């Protein structure tokens, strides 16, 4: 239950991706776990909420991330690829425009076990998550959900 | 098949980390199953 970046796991065991718990709640991308139950240690997480379109999916309760963007300044991913520690990746985004508005975007190409890692602002918070994008190289959306 | 998490780290800012990666700014459409795609 502790705040932190995880890594979600299969069973041999293989990295299908990573996710955040915030507030007593874990975020991660719906394409990850598909909204399957997780195991964590003795206890069980049940999905919350969960929106195909926007790829997100929260366990124990609603979406608690809200920071964003800038749209100015580096930020960092959290990766934590399969197999090695968690580490810091700091990068300009560059960005998503959509007939909807603008979505930053980070040109970062980690092994699919990284999807779901937290993308940082300066202060620690969590702007979005890492692992929906587009191939021009993978260019991954900054994807954030609402609170 | 048995799903589980395992904590990586805290969530913090490092200041020493590596600094990689382009800054591209992409037309896109986002569909309804969440695939990204290129716009012309």
């Amino acid at each position: 239950t502790t705040d932190g970046v995880y890594r979600v796991m299969t069973r041999g065991s293989t990295q299908v991706g990573v996710g955040v718990m915030q507030e007593g709640v874990f975020h991660t991308m719906w394409h990850v776990t598909k909204g399957a139950a997780l195991r964590s240690g003795e206890g069980r997480l049940d999905p919350y909420w969960g929106d195909v379109k926007q790829d997100l999916v929260s366990y124990c309760g609603p979406w608690k991330l809200d920071a964003a963007w800038d749209g100015l300044s580096e930020v960092q991913l959290l990766a934590v690829p399969p197999g090695e520690r968690a580490k810091n990746i700091q990068t300009l985004p560059g960005i998503f425009k959509t007939k909807d508005g603008d979505i930053g975007a980070v040109a970062l190409d980690y092994p699919a076990g990284t999807s779901g890692s937290p993308i940082l602002d300066k202060s620690g918070r969590v702007i979005g998550l890492y692992g929906n994008g587009v191939v021009i190289s993978y260019v991954s959306a900054i994807t954030q959900g609402k609170r | 098949v048995d799903m589980y998490i395992e904590r990586a780290g805290d969530i913090t800012w490092e200041k020493d980390a590596e600094v990689t990666g382009n800054s591209p700014r992409l037309d896109v459409a986002l569909d309804e199953s969440g695939d990204f795609s290129l716009v012309e």
